[PDB]
């Protein structure tokens, strides 16, 4: 391990401080259909004619994203994007910007968002919630060695590719920091008490929100819940958790650990960094090199009819791309 | 049971993210 780490940290810092920049235009992709939406960007499944491969291609509008001030943040997904290269992570592809937007254009994974998935079969078995957790264990431990924290964990940023590993996307919030940060940033079920409390924190926020999955993985909800954000802060800085009858005696130790209020002994923040969560008990059973190199049996592999097919993909209204005659946000995003 | 109060609740659909 240690000796792989090392090794990608090399590759990766190259490419960290030497970021690729406009490595494709617009007009290489035809427009196919809109695979998500939020509030300063859509992510597209787009063609590319040159190679007639499908890609997911999220764009942001500059405005936008000003507006809401989410500039930096921006800037910190695609410069980390274009350097990291892991299993478990989607592949940024290109990257480009035009006079109205902001393109990242990254390997599309028809199988569909794991929240998908988990909310119509309603909850997976604990052997199929650890072959997935055991995915995000790895891929923090590879984030976390390069000093990036993720924080922005769920169901929804979990895709599933036609092998039937994971595909962790969505790098809006991910950073490269050494010591404590203090952004206020993930979704709500997910956050850790020290982000509730806005108290500088660190890594340690990551693997809390691993606790979270794993828990709603294997019970079909998530440990904290409520119709209003507030009432569901209040559950997390409790100290309060309750599990499923079915959930087994370890995997309910390996939760008591992970969501520990107390992050100065909550696993993976400890002494023994993330070994105290790969040689739990839970994960007796796991290999972890074979998890990476995907020699293991999946639960579950998503179908599809061909490329290009996205029915495991809800639908949504699809609105035009449009380009200003003039440049709008140049100086904020000159390093894109 | 805990399974249908979250049903029924409206978090069940897929969840923004917050900042501000
Ligand atoms: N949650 C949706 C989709 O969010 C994202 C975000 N980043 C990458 C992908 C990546 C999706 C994907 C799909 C299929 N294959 C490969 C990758 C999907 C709406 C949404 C929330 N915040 C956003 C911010 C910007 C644009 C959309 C949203």
């Amino acid at each position: 391990v240690k000796e792989f780490l090392a090794k990608a940290k090399e590759d990766f810092l190259k490419k960290w401080e030497n970021p690729a920049q406009n490595t494709a235009h617009l007009d290489q992709f035809e427009r196919i259909k809109t695979l998500g939406t939020g509030s300063f960007g859509r992510v597209m499944l787009v063609k590319h004619m040159e190679t007639g491969n499908h890609y997911a291609m999220k764009i942001l509008d500059k405005q936008k994203v000003v507006k809401l001030k989410q500039i930096e943040h921006t800037l910190n997904e695609k410069r980390i994007l274009q350097a990291v290269n892991f299993p478990f992570l989607v592949k940024l592809e290109f990257s480009f910007k035009d006079n109205s937007n902001l393109y990242m254009v990254m390997e599309y994974v028809p199988g569909g968002e794991m929240f998908s998935h988990l909310r119509r079969i309603g909850r997976f078995s604990e052997p199929h919630a650890r072959f997935y957790a055991a995915q995000i264990v790895l891929t923090f431990e590879y984030l976390h060695s390069l000093d990036l924290i993720y924080r922005d964990l769920k169901p929804e940023n979990l895709l599933i590719d036609q092998q039937g590993y994971i595909q962790v996307t969505d790098f809006g919030f991910a950073k490269r920091v050494k010591g404590r940060t203090w952004t206020l940033c993930g979704t709500p079920e997910y956050l850790a008490p020290e982000i509730i409390l806005s108290k500088g924190y660190n890594k340690a926020v990551d693997w809390w929100a691993l606790g979270v999955l794993i828990y709603e993985m294997a019970a079909g909800y998530p440990p904290f819940f409520a119709d209003q954000p507030i009432q569901i802060y209040e559950k997390i800085v409790s100290g309060k958790v309750r599990f499923p009858s079915h959930f087994s005696s370890d995997l309910k130790d390996l939760l008591r650990n992970l969501l520990q209020v107390d992050l100065t002994k909550r696993f993976g923040n400890l002494k023994n960094g993330v070994n105290d969560i790969k040689n739990h008990k839970w994960f007796a059973t796991t290999d972890w090199i074979a998890i990476y190199q995907r020699k293991v049996e999946a639960p579950f592999i998503p179908k599809f009819k061909g490329p290009g097919d996205t029915s495991n993909f809800d639908d949504y209204e699809e609105e035009e791309i449009r380009v200003s005659i003039n440049e709008k946000c140049g100086k904020e995003f000159s390093e894109f | 049971t805990t399974y249908a109060d979250f049903i029924a609740s409206g978090r069940t659909g897929r969840r923004n993210a917050i900042h501000d």
